[PDB]
């Protein structure tokens, strides 16, 4: 049977307070369905926000501690973590996505374009194999891409290398997002397939850009998950 | 009247909570967009209804 | 056709400063005043807050000299002696960001600035805009989204002053993306007001007389209005209309947006294209083919094409609006599109008149990384009865030697001013990210 490699992205802005647990059940239902129809797998995850300069994010003192309110507790913002590198051993991947918390950011798009560009480039520090290669990104808000960052004064266009230190993203201050067409090429060159895991509410605007992306599939994200897991079966089956 | 706006990136279900409360002693509601509004409630009302907002994290004018 | 690009004269300004951000003429004399970002001034206390140099024309060398617009620091906080604490950060406020002299009047902005609220120890990006008055007798601030209203629900993170323009009669416009959670707005307001109500005493100052658009629902937040602004004769009096950009307005299709000028009430849209091609990051307003009305430019970089082999190519595209007696049609009248991949074209475009001398206007469009090694270019596209020309007139890269940085060259443009005095009209190009700015002459 064919083997298969996939890559969970969290989006974890204080906008998924409701949509945590969602998450929590995607990810141990995606590795308890996928080690069932090719049982030669690994999978891992990551998380991010925003940016971390003056417009996106509140740089007064004490909110860069807690962005959320005062009553929560949140950890501080962070444009990307790659936490869990590809492994085959199931307990750890539910164990790690069990303790997951959640981060504050300011403006209501997220920046989950540098995290996909990050995860497309860097192939040896996550792991990614000379084999299909999946991709499920999860969001409750919009997205960013070239041209919103000049408003915090970055301009650099995303060079689209590989710029990952400690399992996190240092170089976000200096680069813009990263452009539609830099994805769709970036996606193209590294033989990836993405499913956007996007809330019910974001579902148009998604299905707009399914359309610019080649090979990618837009499903639902709730309590009910069957509906990506049968993009990724669908998937699956679909090789040759 | 009251505009509580809650329109950043916060979540939906502390925003929804409001109306409940809002709703919990009997007084107006007008919700927009991502957007409540609440219409001439009283003084301790409005105390009241400020301290929930502030507590629940939404920005209210 | 006539530009002589055998040996423009270049202005060098100072190391890692941005020089040439953005640039302007200035003859009230004749002088080129250029931006620059992230430049070391004297002020004590603050850390490349910007400043502005007038290079004055005629000297063999041209040495720039800057403009001590402000030499106060960051301010004190009012009763917080009585340790202290700023009350606005001036450090990294990109002061420079925005030069637009017309006729002895001068206004240099600063998106990026941002102060703290006396009631909150809350810090949001207003930006501020300088504008020296009558040459440099009196120079006076003008804050109009440093308003009462607080967070960024209100004006607070507006970032006035991210785009300016004069009009005809002096009035200043200016142009803040994220007001009202970014819904963008559109400031105007006379320098004669701005000197009327002036009180410097007073951090929060209300102009009599301002016009501004007003908060809208919540459907269209993260609209970016006002990204980009120009002006134009569009409903056909004698005062000139403003020109708005919304890249992210219509589903992140984007759009531009004409006003009634006097009111400020929305009279025409014209929509993107294509989803996430920021249809609306540069806007200009000229007579292209000669009607004697004004017609409408629009830019959008990050517009993609299918090559004649299949393979997505990112382009970007100009689309432009020619303005038929009865009406300015929503239908493009024609597209021109760029050649270099992720070459960015049509990210800055400005009319530069006869230059050609010929009875039409023409146009000049930019492109930072265009070209062989991807430095940028400039082309220039000229007019005629049937509208504007299809194919480049005249193509113009820099002359120096590639580095391993990018050089940014044409992202700031203007022209339309005849700054040696030879009846032709001539070009300036910034290229900020090696710190230059080139100045091309006409025949
Ligand atoms: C170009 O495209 C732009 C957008 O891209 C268009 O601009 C949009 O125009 C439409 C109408 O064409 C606007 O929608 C309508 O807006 C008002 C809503 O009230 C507004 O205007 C009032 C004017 O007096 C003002 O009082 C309102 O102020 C409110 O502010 C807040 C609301 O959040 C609230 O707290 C206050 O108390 C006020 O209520 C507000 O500014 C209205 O006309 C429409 O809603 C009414 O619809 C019918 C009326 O028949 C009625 O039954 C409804 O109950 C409701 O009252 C409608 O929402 C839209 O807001 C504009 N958008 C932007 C971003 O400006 C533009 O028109 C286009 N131009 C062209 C030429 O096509
Ligand atoms: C208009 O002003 C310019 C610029 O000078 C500015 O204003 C001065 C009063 C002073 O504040 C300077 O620091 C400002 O830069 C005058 O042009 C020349 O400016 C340079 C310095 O930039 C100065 O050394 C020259 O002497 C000025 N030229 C002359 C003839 O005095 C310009 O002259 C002024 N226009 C007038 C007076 O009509
Ligand atoms: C403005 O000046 C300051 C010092 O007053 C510069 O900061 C230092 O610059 C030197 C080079 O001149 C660097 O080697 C140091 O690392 C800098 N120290 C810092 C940033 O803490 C600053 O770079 C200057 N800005 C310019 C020239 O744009
Ligand atoms: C927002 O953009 C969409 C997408 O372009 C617009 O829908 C278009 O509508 C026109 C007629 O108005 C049609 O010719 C196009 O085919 C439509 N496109 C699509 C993809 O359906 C929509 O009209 C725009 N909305 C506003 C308010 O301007
Ligand atoms: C642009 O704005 C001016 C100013 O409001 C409008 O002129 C008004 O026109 C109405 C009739 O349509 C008159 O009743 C007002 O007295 C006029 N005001 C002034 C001071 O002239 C003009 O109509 C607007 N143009 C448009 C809508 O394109
Ligand atoms: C968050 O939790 C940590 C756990 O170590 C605790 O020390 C801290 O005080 C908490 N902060 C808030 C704001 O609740
Ligand atoms: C995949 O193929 C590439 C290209 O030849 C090679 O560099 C890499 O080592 C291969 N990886 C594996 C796991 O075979
Ligand atoms: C999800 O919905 C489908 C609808 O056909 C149903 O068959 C399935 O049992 C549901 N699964 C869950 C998570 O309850
Ligand atoms: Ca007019
Ligand atoms: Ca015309
Ligand atoms: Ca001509
Ligand atoms: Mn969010
Ligand atoms: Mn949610
Ligand atoms: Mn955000």
């Amino acid at each position: 049977d064919y083997p298969i490699d996939l890559y969970y992205l969290m989006d974890l802005s204080y906008s998924m307070k409701d949509d945590l647990e969602n998450v929590k059940s995607l990810g141990t239902d995606l590795m308890n369905e996928m080690r069932r129809i090719t049982s030669d797998f690994r999978i891992g995850f990551g998380s991010f926000v925003e940016k971390t300069v003056m417009p996106y994010i509140s740089t007064t003192p004490a909110k860069l501690r807690n962005p959320c309110t005062s009553e929560q507790n949140c950890t501080s913002p962070f444009s990307y973590k790659n936490v869990l590198s590809l492994t085959n051993k199931g307990e750890v991947f539910n164990e790690l996505v069990g303790k997951q918390r959640i981060s504050g950011n300011l403006d209501s798009p997220e920046g989950g374009f540098d995290a996909i560009m990050q995860v497309a480039v860097c192939g040896s520090l996550i792991g990614w194999r000379n084999v299909t290669r999946l991709l499920v990104f999860s969001t409750d808000a919009g997205f960013h891409f070239a041209g919103d960052g000049k408003l915090g004064g970055i301009v650099l266009p995303n060079d689209g290398q590989c710029h990952l230190e400690n399992n996190m993203y240092t170089m976000s201050h200096y680069y813009d997002y990263p452009s539609i067409a830099h994805l769709v090429q970036k996606l193209s060159e590294n033989n990836i397939q993405t499913i956007f895991a996007v809330t019910e509410e974001f579902q148009p605007v998604y299905k707009e850009l399914k359309n610019l992306i080649p090979k990618s599939a837009v499903g639902t994200l709730s309590a009910n998950s069957s509906n990506v897991i049968q993009l990724i079966i669908d998937a699956y089956n679909s090789l040759s | 009247e009251v505009e509580v706006h809650g329109r950043g990136d916060i979540p939906r279900s502390s925003l929804e909570l409001f109306e409940k409360v809002a709703k919990e002693l009997g007084l107006k509601v007008e919700r927009n967009h991502r957007t409540v509004t609440v219409k001439g409630v009283s003084e301790e009302q409005i105390r009241e209804l400020e301290e929930v907002a502030k507590k629940l994290g939404l920005w209210v004018l | 056709f006539n530009l002589d690009a055998e040996a423009p004269a270049v202005l060098s300004g100072p190391p890692g400063s941005f020089f040439g951000f953005s640039v302007e003429f200035y003859r009230p004399g004749v002088s080129v005043l250029v931006g620059a970002p992230k430049a070391n001034t004297s002020q004590p206390g603050v850390l490349q807050g910007g400043a502005v140099y007038l290079c004055p024309w005629g000297a063999s060398p041209t040495q720039c000299t800057p403009i001590e617009f402000d030499s106060k620091g960051s301010r004190l906080l009012e009763s917080s002696l009585s340790g202290e604490e700023p009350v606005e950060y001036k450090s990294l406020q990109w002061f420079g960001a925005t030069v637009r002299a017309h006729g002895s009047s001068i206004l240099a902005c600063a998106p990026l600035y941002s102060w703290r609220t006396e009631k909150e120890p809350l810090s949001d990006p207003v930006g501020t805009c300088y504008l020296s008055t009558d040459n440099f007798t009196r120079i006076l601030e003008y804050a109009p989204c440093r308003s009462d209203f607080s967070w960024a629900a209100g004006q607070g993170y507006c970032q006035g002053g991210f785009s300016a323009e004069f009009t005809k009669t002096g009035r200043v416009v200016l142009g803040g993306p994220g007001s009202y959670f970014w819904q963008g707005q559109i400031l105007s307001a006379t320098q004669e007001q701005i000197a009327e109500s002036y009180y410097p005493e007073y951090l929060i100052n209300l102009v009599q007389g301002q016009l501004q658009t007003r908060q809208a629902s919540s459907i269209y937040d993260d609209s970016y209005l006002g990204y980009s602004v120009a002006v134009g004769e569009f409903s056909g009096d004698d005062t000139e209309d403003f020109v708005a950009g919304v890249p992210k307005g219509n589903l992140t299709y984007g759009y531009v947006t004409i006003l009634n000028g006097s009111d400020i009430r929305s009279l025409y849209n014209f929509s993107g294209e294509q989803m996430a091609s920021y249809f609306g990051y540069a806007v200009a307003a000229t007579d292209v083919n000669g009607d004697g009305l004004d017609d409408l430019l629009v830019g959008a970089p990050l517009l993609m094409d299918r090559t004649p082999d299949g393979r997505p190519q990112e382009v970007g595209r100009v689309y432009v609006y020619l303005q038929h007696p009865a009406g300015i049609e929503p239908t493009p009248t024609l597209t021109l599109t760029g050649h270099d991949e992720f070459g960015r074209f049509g990210s800055s475009l400005t009319p530069l008149g006869d230059l050609d001398q010929d009875g039409y206007n023409d146009v000049a469009i930019g492109a930072p990384f265009g070209g062989e090694t991807q430095q940028g270019v400039v082309f220039v596209f000229p007019g005629g009865p049937g509208g504007l020309g299809s194919k480049p007139s005249q193509v113009l890269q820099p002359l120096w030697a590639a580095s391993h940085t990018p050089d940014f060259f044409g992202s700031a443009l203007r022209g339309g001013r005849d700054l040696d005095g030879n009846g032709y009209p001539d070009l300036i190009v910034g290229s900020f990210g090696v710190d230059k700015a080139v100045v091309y002459r006409g025949r």
